């Protein structure tokens, strides 16, 4: 029976300066023995408070530790540039493990912009190598919500795509993300249209980028 | 005396001593239109009606799906295939499902699997753009009369081709009407009826589209938001139609305009620009001789929600038709009537004159003498 | 100050085996209680092993029981972790957390090392192949530049024009394709009015296999 | 062998000589579950079920108007008044309506109008909670056996409050359950079908919405959603209600996921927590001998999508039942068998072996001798 | 520099008169075609009449034709709109604009004036009744103030604690109601920590009748 | 035959650096007499441009000018803070009168706020005085578009209210608006309970504030 932290919201996106608060909800009482730590990529995770209300040395006073039956909340007064980043809950309450949450995202909040859409057909020198990879890029978008659908002529492709998403943009705190379709080029020339239509909430109705093989 | 004490009323007056009149016809509303020495009138846009539209877009709510066929291949030899997936109206899914010895395949793994079904409309709605040049405005002029009742007037129809018109007003003349039939947005029709909305609002629509020919095998665009696809545990994948959108557009539509349609035609609230020259229309009793008697009041005299003042009275005496003796007064001033001539024409029936008086304190006397009637008023004037 | 510095990452085969090792400064190694947390790509901590002060006790999560082994040599001031029978689930970023124990694991204030990773996977060392982002018409701006495919292992650098064009590049994170080697992107968008002007190459640099590749991308 | 090639597969082994097991039951996939000289065991969750939900609140999504009625006062007695304002159940709305001499009133100006309908709802929808209390799993557990099919099992339920069961398991005895019937989330049931829906989405429901009380006579909250007040050209103003929102709501469901509903009872998926005690559970063909003649396969051998191999042998000796001698090679080392001890029982039918090999190159013998079977065989792996 | 400056503005009744003027420095005026333009309450522009440099010609759109009339002195250097028969419609604030101009009216870069307002109205002028936007409880953040009715004509100015309290405020733009007078209501949020620790005092100030009314709120 | 220019958007909203585009559509063709002023309340509208493209002497060069047919276009390259204002199109085609547009309004764009609401009841001393004023109050919310509602017990009320709205606030750049429904203390006390209903895009579903008579 191992007691599993349930940290909320996944994702909390605020303007700079906002008051922000992080729940995690323990599936057993710990009383007291909770701990928050923030995680900046690159770097280890960072405690910023323990015994649920205590503050570790050297932190701002910005980061606030309440404790409510098995319900915990970490609070920052005002948000800094800095305190963009993911943060954890770890339980230490009788024994190891001392389970972690699953993290809450902290993001700038920004105002909605639609993605600019672009589609990239398989190159010559790859196709020659005996695979084809289409391409399809959503360039400075935000919120992160977003839908990429792949369609083969009449077919709508699953299961053959990946996706990839850069962190949000130091100064437009927008992201970008790039879709990569690939098959084999046996496959991928008994058929003409390749498209990518995106859904996101900037678009007033899904936005589609196709080609057709060979043109 | 059809637009007192209607809120929505237009007042145009015939500058410079002019014969001729440009009024702006809002349904709704109503002008009343003044020139000197001439009759008052009331116009207004009675209905707006347009044929034979342009359907520019026609979006299906009602789908079917038939023909249904599967091909899978398995883990080793690539990604299944279907001729139906290039046939058009045909709306297909790839997905994976789980292959090994059981349902028939050499070795173990996720193996490429494909459905495409047969899209067909079974029923749609059509967005049909509105021709300036079928619409059919018709316009009823009545005379501003005092004409008895306590408040028949003849219509002319106005084609964007033959723009002009002519209006015999009986014991008044004709009066010529030369109007210039002067919107993005769509008449979505659906189901015998109709609104008005915004286009791109219309564009926007998440529905299956195909264009305005009329061919009865049509290819819908974005077939697949009528279509599910559900493979939830990579055993099958199954796909169902949505069934029908009109009650999601009913919902849709609550804020939209209704329109009347009944037959291939259907009824706007138009706004026809207009005007009127009055050449042949000249005022009714100026034979007549001024008026000799006394006159006292039916009612109390009221104000119009425009300023104006209306004035019921009866005259007890015998000159049989006579002028209506009026003028205001601060100091003699001669008054503004909107019931252009006033005339008693017979001693029982009372009169209407609608007058506007002066800001302030004023005071109307009616009838000729000293004895004559006499109306102390007050205009306000606090809010345009 | 308290801080624990890692070594002993790196690739290990499936089933092979490594040593992970923390050494401690700043404070009397021998009263703090050790513990092993690592991280999962695109995953949350796991909390995974502990160690007292003596080194007279271990605790090790279900997920690494019987494989891998935590230690402790209090004399030379060191934390160890012997990782053996790795599969590939077990890539991920180890993480050292040290912290002063009465009792036998429970601590309140915690020092972290800086991170190792450790990879495991059949994958041998290959270099990236190059293809091109292809731009077409819009004529107000376009997007293209580099794909990198089928490398192994990470990293690679990407830079554009040697540098000197930054503004309005992304490069994307690798994607681990099923064929166990890894897939980025490098894109950036600008004016289709110089197009046909300058030049756009992009750098790839996978120093594991050594390949450097210039790829020069037009219509 | 119900679960090999299977995406959706766990293994959960009995640590440390261990004679329990706990596994996690997600629906869908299934747990294949091993402890040391015990049978290996497939567990599956068969469905979960639940009865007797509580209603939390009930939306309407078809509503009626009757019993209307108006009042109208004049511009200069202020505002009108209808006792059904404040009688419940009835929805209103104040406007102005243009007063004169003509629709009977002494002066002229906007006057005070007040339309109110009595409202009912025809057909209402309700989110019901789901009780921990009234949940009731079925567990399917079937013994990972090598008994011939390419590639009857039994079952036991978990009430909340009765949690515990034994399932027989002939020939190889008793296993005992105890599970621990371990969301935000609620059943909106919609006319004998039913959805599993967010509950702040539910509580958003632009509806009316009484309370789960069984009152046939519920008063509803924001009744107004259902009806539309029209007062276009301040002659009068019109009520209607809106038609079923039906329509509508499927829209907006089709993300959901939909649940059987059939009589009252409903079916999950579930996740139910739940551990294995398997101390008489013991082996079935301990008591053979070893196997003296040769093997060979009636198959390729093929690896499953969680890195085991599965072999299928045909045994052609006559030592009627004999346990299968088995082990890989790096240098002998002795195998991980899946499909634990086994066993032919008959020279016809083939046996089907599941085991783990170890990463890299090795060598899986099968048979005693120096001509028994050896399969090479080299495991990747690439990917978690 | 090119400047235009007007003066006349003021209250007048329904059916009164007013007469506008608008000097002239820093050009050779008889070279400017002159111009008025005004803009009622919550509406754009409207251009209404024009003069040529030497007033030998004036233009009036249909809105004030025969009831405006637009003159010139040009020795004196000013220009003028002598405004008969005001109907509450023309309440604005009028504009004269100046252009050089070589043909009657048409010009290309242009000048205005500080612009002047002129009110017609029945309406005399009233002090305003204060009553109180009384708060109630929520205890975080809860809003009170004052209201400030039935006054004419414009405007009034709404102090809070005597300037002490700026941050939180919203004092409304007035409203014209029915009557001819005018309302406005002006609100502070303000933490219920501290709704029975500091006494909120609003200063209603309307200068045209001189009243000055301190109204204390509290719940 | 007045020639009438349609601006548009009506409201254009922008952040702060972003590329802004103000349409004017002349009713008959005007050929390249038309003239962009900016007004900022307080002061005189400023003409910026004249002749259609022509820069009006001291203005920024971020002001341009364009014209295709009867369609005018005023484009802002950056926006700066001076430049949230209302802009006004003129024509000067023939003869007077050289109609004015109707103005396009840019402001600020932020992210969506959703509105305070507080409700105020009828003051007892304005009661006694014989009229009662309901006042419903929403603050500091973006964007400005909202729906109050006043109900009274069982009716919705129509025609007995008025709106106030605020500018766009100097550092938050939220809108606040005032509703107050004024109604004889006659009709006032034969009804029960006072609500106003808000609805805007910051609330997941309108939110009501109300009170009973006398409380
Ligand atoms: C798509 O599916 C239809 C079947 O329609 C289904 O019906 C129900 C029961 C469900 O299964 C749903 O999936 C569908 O709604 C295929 O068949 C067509 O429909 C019927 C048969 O089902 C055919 O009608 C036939 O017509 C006879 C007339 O004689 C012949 O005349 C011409 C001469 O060339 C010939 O082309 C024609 O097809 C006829 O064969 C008559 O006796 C009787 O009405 C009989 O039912 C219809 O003709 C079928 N269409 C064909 C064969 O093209 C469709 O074929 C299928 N589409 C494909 C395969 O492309
Ligand atoms: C609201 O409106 C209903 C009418 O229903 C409408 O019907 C159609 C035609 C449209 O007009 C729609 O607006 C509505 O759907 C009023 O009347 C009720 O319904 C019917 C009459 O229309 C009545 O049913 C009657 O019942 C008889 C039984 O005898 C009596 O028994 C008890 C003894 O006290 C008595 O209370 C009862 O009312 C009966 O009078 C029988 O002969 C036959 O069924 C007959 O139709 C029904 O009883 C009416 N309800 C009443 C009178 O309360 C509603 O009255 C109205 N609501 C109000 C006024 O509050």
């Amino acid at each position: 029976s191992e007691i599993v932290l349930t940290q909320s919201p996944a994702t909390l996106s605020l303007s700079p300066g906002e008051r922000a608060t992080l729940s995690c909800r323990a599936s057993q009482s710990i009383s007291t023995f909770l701990a928050w730590y923030q995680h900046k990529p690159g770097q280890a995770p960072r405690l910023l408070i323990y015994d649920a209300s205590t503050r570790a040395t050297g932190v701002p006073a910005r980061f606030s530790g309440s404790r409510s039956g098995t319900d915990f909340t970490l609070t920052i007064s005002t948000l800094e540039p800095e305190d963009f980043a993911v943060y954890y809950c770890q339980q230490r309450y009788n024994w190891p493990p001392y389970t972690f949450g699953q993290g809450t995202k902290v993001e700038i909040k920004r105002t909605v912009a639609a993605p600019s859409v672009f589609i990239f057909p398989p190159s010559d020198e790859q196709l020659k190598s005996g695979t084809a990879s289409v391409v399809c890029l959503l360039n400075n978008f935000y919120p992160r919500e977003a839908k990429v659908q792949w369609k083969v002529d009449n077919a709508l492709q699953s299961g053959n795509s990946q996706e990839s998403v850069t962190e949000q943009d130091s100064k437009d705190s927008t992201y970008s993300l790039s879709s990569t379709l690939t098959l084999s080029k046996a496959d991928y020339e008994k058929h003409k249209v390749y498209a990518c239509e995106v859904t996101h909430q900037g678009l007033s109705s899904p936005v589609t980028k196709s080609f057709n093989r060979g043109e | 005396m059809r637009c007192v004490g209607v809120g929505n009323r237009d007042f145009v007056e015939g500058l410079s001593g002019a014969t001729w009149v440009d009024v702006v016809l809002e349904h709704g509303g109503c002008v009343t239109t003044m020139a000197k020495n001439k009759p008052t009138l009331d116009i207004e846009l009675q209905k707006t009606e347009a044929t034979q539209l342009a359907t520019l877009r026609k979006l299906c709510i009602e789908g079917k799906i038939t023909n249904i066929t599967t091909d899978s291949r398995c883990p080793t030899q690539g990604e299944a295939i279907l001729p139906e997936e290039q046939d058009q109206n045909y709306v297909c899914k790839h997905t994976y499902v789980d292959r090994g010895w059981g349902n028939g395949c050499g070795c173990f793994g996720k193996g490429s699997l494909v459905t495409c079904a047969k899209f067909q409309c079974l029923e749609s709605i059509e967005g049909k753009v509105v021709q300036h040049e079928n619409l059919k405005y018709t316009v009823i002029i009545t005379v501003h009369t005092g004409d008895q009742h306590q408040v028949q007037g003849v219509t002319a129809e106005i084609t964007s081709q033959a723009s002009t018109a002519e209006a015999i007003l009986p014991g008044y003349g004709t009066l010529g009407l030369e109007c210039s039939p002067r919107n993005e947005m769509i008449l979505l029709t659906m189901k015998n009826k109709a609104w008005m909305v915004h286009r791109q609002w219309f564009f926007d629509l998440p529905l299956p589209w195909t264009s305005g020919a009329t061919t009865e095998t049509p290819t819908w665009n974005r077939r697949e938001l009528l279509v599910t696809f559900k493979n939830a545990h990579a055993k099958k994948q199954e796909v169902v139609v949505l069934g029908s959108q009109e009650g999601a557009m009913h919902t849709a539509l609550t804020g939209a305009t209704e329109i009347q349609t009944s037959g291939g035609t259907s009824i706007f609230a138009g706004h026809l620009k207009c005007r009127l020259k009055m050449d042949k229309l000249e005022l009714k009793g100026m034979s007549y001789a001024m008026c000799l008697n006394t006159f006292v009041l039916k009612k109390e005299v009221c104000e119009t929600q425009h300023g104006t003042i209306l004035i019921k009275v009866e005259y007890k005496g015998e000159d049989a038709p006579c002028k209506i003796p009026f003028s205001t007064e601060d100091k003699a001033h001669n008054g503004r009537l909107i019931t252009a001539n006033p005339v008693v024409t017979k001693k029982e029936e009372p009169v209407n004159i609608e007058a506007e008086p002066p800001f302030g304190e004023s005071n109307i006397v009616i009838g000729i003498g000293d004895k004559a009637l006499k109306i102390n008023w007050y205009r306000k004037g606090l809010v345009p | 100050e308290v801080q624990l510095v890692e070594s002993g990452g790196g690739l290990v085969q499936p089933g092979g085996s490594l040593r992970l090792s923390c050494s401690a400064s700043g404070f009397t190694f021998s009263t703090y209680s050790m513990h092993w947390v690592r991280q999962a790509p695109g995953k949350g901590l796991e909390y995974v092993s502990a160690i007292t002060g003596e080194g007279d006790s271990a605790f090790y999560a279900d997920s690494v029981k019987g494989r891998f082994t935590i230690s402790r040599d209090n004399s030379k001031n060191t934390l160890y972790f012997e990782m053996n029978s790795l599969r590939p689930e077990d890539t991920a970023v180890y993480y050292c957390v040290g912290g002063y124990s009465n009792f036998y694991y429970y601590y309140t204030m915690d020092v972290w090392g800086q991170g190792t990773t450790v990879t495991v996977s059949s994958a041998s060392t290959k270099g990236p192949s190059v293809f091109p982002l292809a731009p077409s018409s819009k004529s107000g701006t376009a997007a293209l530049g580099c794909l990198v495919k089928d490398y192994f292992p990470e990293p690679v650098t990407v830079s554009w024009n040697s540098g000197a064009l930054t503004s309005g590049v992304h490069t994307f994170p690798a994607v681990l394709q099923s064929s166990g080697l890894y897939s980025l992107s490098s894109v950036v968008t600008v004016p289709s009015s110089s197009l046909g002007t300058q030049t756009y190459i992009c750098n790839v640099n996978h120093k594991p296999s050594n390949t450097k590749v210039d790829k020069r991308v037009e219509p």
